[PDB]
């Protein structure tokens, strides 16, 4: 459901990572499956050539934690280029202490001292193909 | 209108109402003070800064920075808010 | 431009914000109407340092990229004679659990 429109009508993009992570940016292509592109370090930008109706989103390269593209979570290039302004969310206080604890502890998760429910909750990593199914 | 908000070790943190409505548990433990046996003083201070935090920078086109957690606090302030909600 | 602090004193801690152009004594009536006690009873630091009624929050270090949200600065509260300049410090946080 989720894929690109094959409209072979090029549309210029720049790539703005306004954000302090190394983005990476996801493609989907004509059958959905997501298509991952060179990393833009913090505060870097680049131009690339894509195509009006493509499905573009953008991740933590290192962690896949979600991050907003023009204050939305899909971004769709159309009639030129268009400025594609990738910045953090305001994360959950919930979700961005997961992010801090992930990045500290190996998935020795168990190990720690907190409620069941919260084990599972750090093994939920942020996932691409989790989040396509939820869009 | 404000509300406060204590610790387990006494403190005493007073925010602005509809910064604390952001928490729906807050919001259910106000329906004004609120005492929280298992937040000390080290979390509850960051929680209400994630209130000026979140309502400052939500529906905002200007850059929004990372919300800074030490390391020493993120696994009690994880727990925090699990609880909370928030 | 909004600043935001937290005014501080014994075991209170006030979040709030306010302009860069406000006063000290503009920040004493915002005070007066949360702990209830008037401006000539207020006494206002930044860290060790006495603030004046007349100067501006910008003029006394207080600026919006100083004073931020997720970091807001501390403004020292004393009540009245005056009594000394008290903040409690907070909880200290334990140590490091092993896997991190
Ligand atoms: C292991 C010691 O840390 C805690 O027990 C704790 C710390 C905290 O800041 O908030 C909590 C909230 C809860 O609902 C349950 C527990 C906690």
């Amino acid at each position: 459901v989720l894929r690109s429109v094959n409209s072979r009508e090029p549309s210029q993009v720049i790539f703005c990572n306004r954000s302090p992570r190394v983005v990476l940016p996801v493609w989907l292509n004509f059958d959905g499956e997501p298509q991952p592109y060179p990393t833009l370090p913090p505060g870097t930008g680049r131009r690339i050539h894509s195509y009006r109706g493509h499905l573009w989103l953008f991740r933590d390269a290192g962690t896949h934690d979600g991050l907003l593209v023009n204050q939305t979570e899909l971004f769709v290039p159309s009639l030129n280029p268009i400025f594609a302004n990738i910045t953090l969310p305001v994360y959950t206080l919930k979700e961005r202490c997961l992010q801090v604890v992930r990045s500290l502890v190996k998935p020795n998760y168990r190990r720690l001292d907190i409620v069941r429910s919260l084990y599972e909750d750090l093994e939920d990593h942020p996932n691409v193909q989790k989040d396509l199914e939820r869009l | 209108m404000y509300v406060k908000l204590i610790s387990s070790d006494g403190h005493e943190f007073i925010v602005k109402r509809e910064h604390a409505l952001t928490s729906g548990t807050i919001k259910a433990m106000l329906s004004n003070e609120v005492n929280f046996r298992e937040i000390p003083s080290h979390v509850l201070s960051k929680v209400c800064m994630y209130f000026t935090y979140k309502v400052r920078y939500t529906n905002s086109s200007t850059e929004i920075p990372e919300f800074p957690i030490a390391p020493e606090i993120a696994l009690e302030l994880l727990m925090a808010a699990n609880f909370l909600d928030c | 431009m909004d600043v935001f602090l937290m005014i501080r004193r014994h075991k209170t801690t006030i979040f709030t914000d306010a302009k860069e152009s406000s006063t000290v004594f503009e920040l004493k009536r915002i005070v007066e109407g949360i702990l209830k006690r008037p401006p000539d009873e207020q006494r206002l630091y930044k860290d060790d340092q006495l603030l004046d009624d007349g100067k501006t929050l910008g003029e006394c270090g207080f600026t919006s990229q100083t004073a931020r949200p997720q970091a807001p600065a501390t403004v020292g509260l004393a009540f009245r004679t005056f009594e000394a300049l008290c903040i409690e410090p907070f909880s200290s946080p334990p140590e490091l659990p092993d896997v991190m």
